[PDB]
DNA sequence: ATCTCCAAATATCCCTTGCGGATCGTAGAAAAAGTGTGTCAAACTGCGCTATCAAAGGGAAACTTCAACTGAATTCAGTTGAAGTTTCCCTTTGATAGCGCAGTTTGACACACTTTTTCTACGATCCGCAAGGGATATTTGGAGAT
DNA sequence: ATCTCCAAATATCCCTTGCGGATCGTAGAAAAAGTGTGTCAAACTGCGCTATCAAAGGGAAACTTCAACTGAATTCAGTTGAAGTTTCCCTTTGATAGCGCAGTTTGACACACTTTTTCTACGATCCGCAAGGGATATTTGGAGAT
């Protein structure tokens, strides 16, 4: 598999096939694929990455909505990435305005 | 059914945005504001259902809709 | 025992903002998409998750919206939202003209 | 057999193997799968629509890992666009070098 | 080299619509960026829609109910009537 | 009638749509009628906006249209201020507009 | 010697800069901040001379819109002389950051 | 002959007449640098593309359609220079 | 009320420029003509899943009672931004000499793609079991009264 | 400040179910092969972008004066929040009724591709001439002052 021979997780294979699926262009280089299956690959590393530490601080084994809707906001860029995106049952970030609070 | 959305249910909403003091003539305000945002989704998601010369309404001829108006969901077909 | 006004209001924003629950109930949430719908097509069903997609999309406009509607009145020395809030939120929004 | 019922397709799977990577003894339930499916989907496509444009403003017939890479820095935000470039580059590097 | 534009077009249209009104050329180089931006604003849609219902070809479907998610209410009805009538027409010849 | 547009009763291009449509990766095809619709729709927008700053031309005293007309049509326009919501016209300027509560009193 | 009370030239000047349409920032100084900026991005950059033109009609157009929002934020805080806190409550509800 | 501080061309009286132009009547002294940073901001973002759309083609000329093609993709589509 | 008077508007002479209408030779693309070739409309069909029926309770929605404290209005003054003046900085305008570099051009060919056979990763389907649900208890963090 | 009461956080333990590891068939990625054209390099170039300047003077900068806006301070009618009573309907559980979405198969024909012929539309160069924006003087609407 191509993957392999990139080292990588994500399907090579597929990304070439919905590269040339997509309309995108006439062509698709062998190089495409692969760098895109990478950067996809890492783009999902970051966010599971960050939603497993939230899993963890809320104690819990298992990442659901609610902990990438965490990593994703309280992480400035993958929160500009996705300004404009909804997680379904993601909630908010707890924040209640200063002059709200009693004193 | 406009009236479905109740008060209390209003308040829990502008409760998650953060909202303390809420003016009485909101639960009004919300309802026309919800009303006007369910139409434009709707409309476009039942563009997508006929163009489809299908009935049923689906969940992705919705997503797509909200990807239209710059609303972009994640959770059911992306 | 009498709290005072706007400890439970505080005490509830605490509560929502850290769960994930819709909290419009759902039946009449379905109705009204379907009026709306019917009003754009006759005859039309529905998948079950197509109306809980529309509610995750509607709570999620609403609760971000009440967010800027709650920094607008705050804008203005105050601490309870109101209709100018909304508007002015949507106007600048580009949501209104 | 014979009236197969169609066969979706997702990441998954390539998904739940980068969440061994990185956290071995951390699961995933299936709304959140399916909320990583639709983010990969998605970015794939944005990634994808500018490259094509790229191709296009530049008379080309041909998406390569230029056009992926250059439309990498135009959607990704500072950082991470930094590290997506290498990680991109890298594995076009060992593809390669891979007979 | 050669450079298109929808120049002589929006001339012509503009004659119908205003005989003795002129334009001068940054508001034409306007006039072009219109057309080229809804053209892909519409094309784009109907790209998608066609993707969406695994469909190889877009048809003058596609691009009618991509004028209705386009365009605003009204401006539509009657986009689309000048378009079912261009094409019914059209298909009236060869 | 040999154009493509002739046949339409078109003014619009019918035959360069439908190149461009082709040269635009939309789709591996593009159908017969694709290029006519889209063609009478450009022609019909464009009618619709020289109508509008060809007006506002005149109520300037002007037999030219520059970008301030077009912008003028557009933005005193609710459904071309709506499509074109999210783009700007160079050298069009803004719509003469003064909140009351500066003006004098 | 003759005195305007403060605020009737603004109010002249409101009227005559949106009877027009002529960029309101010298040309020269936009260009070399321009110029400045790029260059820390990439160097041995050139511009053709409608890039830059480009880059003041969208900047121009970018100011005078967040001014108005500005005004509108002002106005609702029962105010009418803009502020920084304005320009923020409008950045913040446009979505725009950073 | 090195660049600094340009943001400073940006001159009062400059960000007096745009705030004309967006009906602004009373303007507060702090109001100045706010906008040079916000402008600021805002060419970084524009030209950052713009710079990239350059580097891609292999140019070392940036062009109108850069800056078209930067403005788009930011949601800020311009009419009048290409595209 | 009634006059002084500042700046936008109005009016006259001058002239250069950009625009609508021409007239022209032509590169390049639309059309007309031949014909391969696969996308898709129809058509009978199976079953997933959407709509719907019926009875009961429980907790959410609605209504009521009471007054805490928030929003709106009034008065007032140090603050600070607008208006006008004076000075002269450095943008704007105009012609320029020099080359960096964007863009056309042309043949070698690496590279993407089509067709086909083989090998296999990944999708549909399964079920134990443990993370999470959920109910009752003990602890912990704070608010509100004395 | 300190002391009694509420509610959220936390500990505990038994039930529920969806995670997540297995199994099995297969749709699709890969391999070896024969084909051509889009891409890259090398050579040629003139549009135009950079650097520069020389005189003009338009507009920025900085300072004085003070009109009037911001906002601190005070006030109180009453809109709202909190907590208790009353009224209502959303949610949940056991499934039939059958709509209409989606799988299958298929061949006419709509659309792709190719080659020749017809012609549109763009680049270069000329014209009647009103649109037009500047140099310069007078009239005019009304903000501000006697
Ligand atoms: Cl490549
Ligand atoms: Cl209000
Ligand atoms: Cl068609
Ligand atoms: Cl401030
Ligand atoms: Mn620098
Ligand atoms: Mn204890
Ligand atoms: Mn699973
Ligand atoms: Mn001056
Ligand atoms: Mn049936
Ligand atoms: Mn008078």
């Amino acid at each position: 598999t191509r993957s392999s021979r990139a080292g990588l997780q994500f399907p090579v294979g597929r990304v070439h096939r919905l590269l040339r699926k997509g309309n995108y262009a006439e062509r698709v280089g062998a190089g495409a694929p692969v760098y895109l299956a990478a950067v996809l690959e890492y783009l999902t590393a970051e966010i599971l990455e960050l939603a497993g530490n939230a899993a963890r601080d809320n104690k819990k084994t298992r990442i659901i909505p609610r902990h990438l809707q965490l990593a994703v906001r309280n992480d400035e860029e993958l929160n500009k990435l996705l300004g404009r995106v909804t997680i379904a049952q993601g909630g908010v970030l707890p924040n209640i305005q200063s002059v709200l609070l009693p004193k | 059914n406009i009236q479905g959305i109740t008060k209390p249910a209003i308040r829990r909403l502008a409760r998650r945005g953060g909202v303390k003091r809420i003016s009485g003539l909101i639960y009004e305000e919300t309802r026309g504001v919800l009303k006007v945002f369910l139409e434009n989704v709707i409309r476009d998601a039942v563009t997508y259902t006929e163009h489809a010369k299908r009935k049923t309404v689906t969940a992705m001829d919705v997503v797509y809709a909200l990807k239209r108006q710059g609303r972009t969901l994640y959770g059911f077909g992306g | 025992h009498r709290y005072r006004p706007g400890t439970v209001a505080l005490r509830e924003i605490r509560r929502y903002q850290k769960s994930t629950e819709l909290l419009i109930r759902k039946l009449p949430f379905q109705r009204l998409v379907r009026e709306i719908a019917q009003d754009f097509k006759t005859d039309l069903r529905f998948q079950s998750s197509a109306v809980m997609a529309l509610q995750e999309a509607s709570e999620a406009y609403l609760v971000a919206l009440f967010e800027d509607t709650n920094l607008c009145a705050i804008h203005a020395k105050r601490v309870t939202i109101m209709p100018k809030d909304i508007q002015l939120a949507r106007r600048i929004r580009g949501e209104r003209a | 057999k014979k009236r197969r019922k169609t066969r979706k397709e997702s990441y998954a799977i390539y998904v739940y193997k980068v969440l061994k990577q990185v956290h071995p003894d951390t699961g995933i339930s299936s709304k959140a799968m399916s909320i990583m499916n639709s983010f990969v989907n998605d970015v794939f496509e944005r990634i994808a629509g500018e490259a094509s444009r790229l191709a296009h403003y530049n008379k080309r017939s041909t998406i390569t890992s230029r056009e992926i890479q250059t439309a990498v820095r135009l959607l990704l935000p500072g950082e991470l666009a930094k590290h997506a470039v290498s990680e991109g580059t890298k594995a076009v590097t060992k593809y390669t070098s891979a007979k």
